[PDB]
């Protein structure tokens, strides 16, 4: 095996392109929770939490993407 | 300082004048605003619409007629108007219907008299959602 | 509907509905009060700069 | 078979590029709702129950791209 | 057949990156409905059936685009 | 035929990308929508009906770049 | 001639991704006269036939990008 | 000649997608000619002539990737 | 030499897809004089000369980008 | 070992293009600090401290990338 | 030497694809300069001179990835 | 070596599209200084020291993907 080994390299640096979503995403996600206090500091215990449930979202297409380069170098 | 001072007032007569708010809720033409404690100073002008005073306790809710509003610094927002109107035991659906319809017919009038009339639907359509 | 544009000022915008809404309740919490407080009889007059003046009419 | 086999794995770490969707989608989702409790306190009931379906309706580029890689790794 | 067998795997990742669409397309659709009822709470039974009705305008990237890799993966 | 036939696959997964064009930009249009009645709910059978020609519009990227992909499976 | 017919299906699907210009960009200037006239009802009959000018303009990039993909398929 | 000839027309669908830049680009300097004749409508005859200029500008994108097209098609 | 010419013509389609850069960026560049104008038409001789001086930094990577192209094709 | 090592360079350039969510994204994130104290200089104290914990959160896509090259460069 | 030379010319075409972030950063930057002072006449002589110290910070990438393209051609 | 050696180009010309991050990025980061200041001329020596502090952590994204250039081409 050698032809098929070096498809498993080319592979996993692909598949770290589909972590922008979580780079630009979360990004955005927290960016709102800063321009929204800017604008009214009393409310912060209702946003806050929220905010936090929204990386959790947004983090998914951060970590399936970075399971699918484990799945091609210590992995397969 | 904890909470802020609201000031409504009319022409007329006023409502509150330095009195602490937990929450209140005036439309404004960029759309709807809230305001609490301590909130960023802005300068808006106030849409013929509703305002709601909230208090711990229940809270009252009032039909603005329109002005401006503006959230002084120090945590003191002031809320200028023409007329009030209570909740709903002041309004009459019939008393409304009456000179609603009559607004239609002022478009069909001289345009001079008709264009009050234009304005006078939208108000006279925000009157009916507070029936709710 | 543009009030900035063909209406009036800002004044008589709110106006409009400081009137329809006190005419938009019931007929017996209107105290006489709120009665006159829509009635005007107040009439305007221009000017020219040799005391002259323009037709009168109403506000 | 060797040649055929090496292109299950470029073709799983593609499809990972897909999941941008739902990185930055459901971002500009999210966000809305935390600009909009800042600046409307009162509907908070109303817009978070609406919030949570526009992530499922998001989360749909996050699963069919996701299951394309499950397709050519552990599927085939 | 080996050659274009081998093919038939890089022509279905690669038709996932066209579902970025209805990621980022759907997110923006639904975060108006969002926007929307925070500027005026009043109008919500008007503009959220439209909103649904955008739904699957945008849902047809979604689609189209997902059809595609099963053209080449369980169909061909 | 072996060779020009594997590129068929590849060429058909690759004009789905075009099909972004659909799915982000008749998200636009119908998002200005939802926006424009959130503020104006008076012109609405006026916004409505043009929003619909924009419709159309957009449409055509989502079209061309979908018979492409037919164009190279069940066409040729 | 059999490699250089596989290259005429493999540029003709990477031809239809110039065509997303069309898509996004037709989108956000159909969506300026959505935000125009829920802003300004009173300018109708300026804005919307300068509108559609604007479109003949984007709808360049959607007409020589789909040219390409003919010359490759029925026409080379 | 055969290999070389193939490449032609590989090259010819790749720099379509340079043409993206006149489909935003020309979206955008339009937009915002209908985003200021709806806030202000007295000053036209003054943004309107800079704004066609602009279009020529952002043209060139749209021509320049236009021609390298043909200069692999019917040119070489 | 024929391996070596075909790769002048597959990389000269490329370079075209660096000319995005000059599509787009002119394109925020001058529409910020538009949506400028709108807002303060009192400054016009001062925001003109200095927006014509934003464009040839934004040319940049539309000349570099299409120098390349003609090193591939016209030189080498 | 030759072909297989190839792909070991090739794959490194390809993880470096998941490290624009990094590029991007925390430019946004700081970015609205910038916008939110120009427009409330009172809160400082409150906004700063949180704007750095959206920092190690988009940062996270500029480590796992990062990691990647390093896995095929000095690695493997 | 034929086939390493060739990689010389697809690496150069890449290469360029780096030069975006100068096209459209340099101009949101510039854009700045022109939405600030439409709303603030006052501050010319301090954000005119700021605004050319963030020309040269983006304008790295569209020098590096400038230098790579002529280490391909004219280096190597 | 000479196959091995030619993925060192083809690695290196990719590594230079990461660098789209500081370009864009930093841009971003820098323009909401430009709208801050106008905005409120007040805070100068607030917001200008901690806008340098976000653009080395921009850089950061410039810095990584360039060095992968010179591990590829000075490197290896």
């Amino acid at each position: 095996m050698q032809l098929v080994l070096a498809a498993k390299y080319i592979g996993a640096g692909i598949s770290t392109i589909g972590l922008l979503g979580a780079g630009i995403g979360i990004a955005i996600v927290f960016a709102a929770l800063i321009n929204g206090v800017s604008r009214n500091p009393s409310i912060k215990d209702t946003v806050f939490p929220m905010a936090i449930l929204g990386f959790a979202l947004s983090e998914a297409t951060g970590l399936f993407c970075l399971m699918v380069s484990f799945l091609l170098l210590f992995g397969v | 300082s904890s909470g802020l001072k609201l000031q409504f007032a009319l022409p007329h007569e006023t409502l509150y004048s330095g009195s602490e708010v937990t929450q209140v809720n005036l439309p404004a033409k960029s759309g709807r605003i809230g305001v609490l404690a301590n909130h960023v100073p802005t300068v808006e002008q106030l849409l013929p619409g509703v305002v709601e005073v909230m208090e711990g306790s229940n809270s009252k809710k009032f039909f603005i007629s329109g002005g401006f509003a503006t959230v002084q610094p120090d945590s003191q927002l002031c809320v200028t108007a023409i007329e009030a109107f209570p909740l709903e035991s002041f309004s009459q659906e019939n008393i409304k219907n009456l000179l609603a319809e009559a607004k239609k017919n002022v478009s069909s009038s001289d345009a001079r008299e008709a264009a009050e009339a234009a304005i006078q639907v939208e108000v006279l359509e925000n009157l009916q959602s507070v029936l709710k | 509907s543009a009030w900035r544009k063909a209406g009036i000022s800002y004044a008589a915008y709110l106006n409009v509905a400081a009137q329809a809404i006190r005419s938009s309740l019931k007929t017996e919490l209107q105290t006489a009060s709120v009665l006159n407080r829509s009635q005007t009889d107040a009439f305007y007059t221009q000017y020219k700069n040799g005391t002259a003046a323009s037709e009168p009419t109403p506000i």
